[PDB]
RNA sequence: AGCAGAGUGGCGCAGCGGAAGCGUGCUGGGCCCAUAACCCAGAGGUCGAUGGAUCGAAACCAUCCUCUGCUACCA
RNA sequence: AGCGUGUGCCUACCCUACGCCGGCAGGCGCGGGUAACCCGUUGAACCCCAUUCGUGAUGGGGAUCGGGGAUUGCAAUUAUUCCCCAUGAACGAGGAAUUCCCAGUAAGUGCGGGUCAUAAGCUUGCGUUGAUUAAGUCCCUGCCCUUUGUACACACCGCCCG
RNA sequence: CGAGAUGGU
């Protein structure tokens, strides 16, 4: 990663932890640093087969080859939490016609996979046509 | 009277000395009309008072109050940042340290390019606004060629 | 546009006033003070109550949105 | 070299010792079933250098700079 | 105050008193109602009485935006709705134009019904506080009837000349 | 007795 210090030691964690603790926790220690609506979506969410992107996910990770990046894993689960088994792997999340790749940086944890690929283009504009104003009217 | 002064600074901020004690206050920013009475009752003092009327060492205590909120009991409910994301305290963030905390929050959803992060930079309305109608700031375009 | 500046607490020039002007008077209410001393409302409503217990001017009306103050039963 | 203009705030015409000046052009709105005529509102603002009176300087007054205009010449 | 609604007949959800925990949104327990029977004497808002501010874009106004907590749901990010601390924009009665209205009316003020798993800045009803101005005209925009003129009948948004 | 031209579906 580019950043020094971040989940490692001293003043940067998340909520005061370090990475290789959130790594320890289980999801009933971890669901007391997420906030109000990822602790409900947990404490809730039996999540039936959803757990088949963790294994494909942890499949990706231990079978890459030593000091290399893992193979995309493509996915349309836009409504996923980012837990910190993810961290540090390649997913491809859908956007209506398109899988966009996502390298999941630690900064991005408790967000959600969907938030990372947009489904729209920034608009910009061309000429005004006929209709746009009163006075554009026309006369054969 | 006393012809005392009736203009002081109190956090790198003027206040002036002519207003009452519970309104002079909130011209510091992170200190609003709900927050300033609850700081003076835990201070006592009375809130009948001009705001040049305070002694020097009444303002040096509503300030070491101000600055440590939770050793005075001020409850956990009560301020403005909760759980902060990088060291999990609980604190009121005030005067030029508040224009920092936001500073630091916007460059944070930018670094990992999430959809707030983006709406903030183009300069567009970030919460779920419409935007056809609303929020113009430009010139008139005409329709001739 | 313009501005008034109000006093928020007397000195001796205009508190000397106050207690000279009181015969002047046919009507003595805070707003009529304190456009003729140059003082605010909540320091006009103050300075009457005051002039009360000293037994100086006779209280006429009271209500939530106007007092009415007037000369001591004489003149 | 004699005498005069310009040095935009919006193309263009350059008012008068008050921060657009008015006729006009551009852009938008009203009126009408609709187009013209008519009516109304907009346009990010030290206007070449150096001194002096002013609440004030493109616009009251010095001294330099440059190109045009009419005369007409240091060339 | 007055008008209403209430356990959904496939379709799986209703209206709530009382006690206890919590600042709040909310949570747990335990009863009544298929309704002139229970929520309910439906303790509504403006208004009324007392206090503080003092002509200041101010203690007017509350847009925009940061952080945290609940509830619906199979799922809330492009923020469902709700609660808390903080931030504190334009706006000082609106140019040419233009809408509705004659008495328990206009305007002010809050409450039900619809849509509804979650939810009114809409709409359709109800009560409460309660005026100023008129009792007329054909001027402007239109409608009805009669006399009259026409080169119109696709009917004046017509027809037609150099 | 102010000014009052014109007409793709």
């Amino acid at each position: 990663v580019e950043q020094k210090k971040k989940r490692t030691f001293r003043k940067f964690t998340y909520r005061g932890v370090d990475l290789d603790q959130l790594l320890d926790m289980s999801y009933e220690q971890l669901m007391q640093l997420y906030s109000a609506r990822q602790r409900r979506r947990l404490s809730r969410g039996l999540r039936r087969k959803q757990h088949s992107l963790l294994k494909r996910l942890r499949k990706a990770k231990k079978e890459a080859p030593p000091m290399e990046k893992p193979e995309v894993v493509k996915t349309h689960l836009r409504d996923m939490i980012i837990l910190p088994e993810m961290v540090g792997s390649m997913v491809g999340v859908y956007n209506g016609k398109t899988f966009n790749q996502v390298e999941i940086k630690p900064e991005m944890i408790g967000h959600y996979l969907g938030e990372f690929s947009i489904t729209y283009k920034p608009v910009k504009h061309g000429r005004p046509g006929i209709g746009a104003t009163h006075s554009s009217r026309f006369i054969p | 009277p006393e012809k005392f002064q009736h203009i002081l600074r109190v956090l790198n901020t003027n206040i002036d000395g002519r207003r009452k004690i519970a309104f002079a206050i909130t011209a510091i920013k992170g200190v609003g009309r709900r927050y300033a009475h609850v700081v003076l009752r835990k201070a006592d003092i009375d809130l009948t008072k001009r705001a040049g009327e305070l002694t020097e060492d009444e303002v040096e205590r509503v300030i070491t109050i101000m600055q440590n909120p939770r050793q005075y009991k001020i409850p956990d409910w009560f301020l403005n940042r909760q759980k902060d994301v990088k060291d999990g305290k609980y604190s009121q963030v005030l005067a030029n340290g508040l224009d920092n905390k936001l500073r630091e929050d916007l460059e944070r959803l930018k670094k990992i390019r999430a959809h707030r992060g983006l709406r903030h930079f183009w300069g567009l309305r970030v919460r779920g606004q419409h935007t056809k109608t609303t929020g113009r700031r430009g010139r008139t375009v005409g329709v001739s060629k | 546009r313009d501005k008034l500046n109000n006093l928020v607490l007397f000195d001796k020039a205009t508190y000397d006033k106050l207690c000279k002007e009181v015969p002047n008077y046919k009507l003595i209410t805070p707003a009529v003070v304190s456009e003729r001393l140059k003082i605010r409302g909540s320091l006009a409503r103050a300075a009457l109550q005051e002039l009360l217990s000293k037994g100086l001017i006779k209280l006429v009306s009271k209500h939530r949105a106007q007092v009415i103050y007037t000369r001591n039963t004489k003149g």
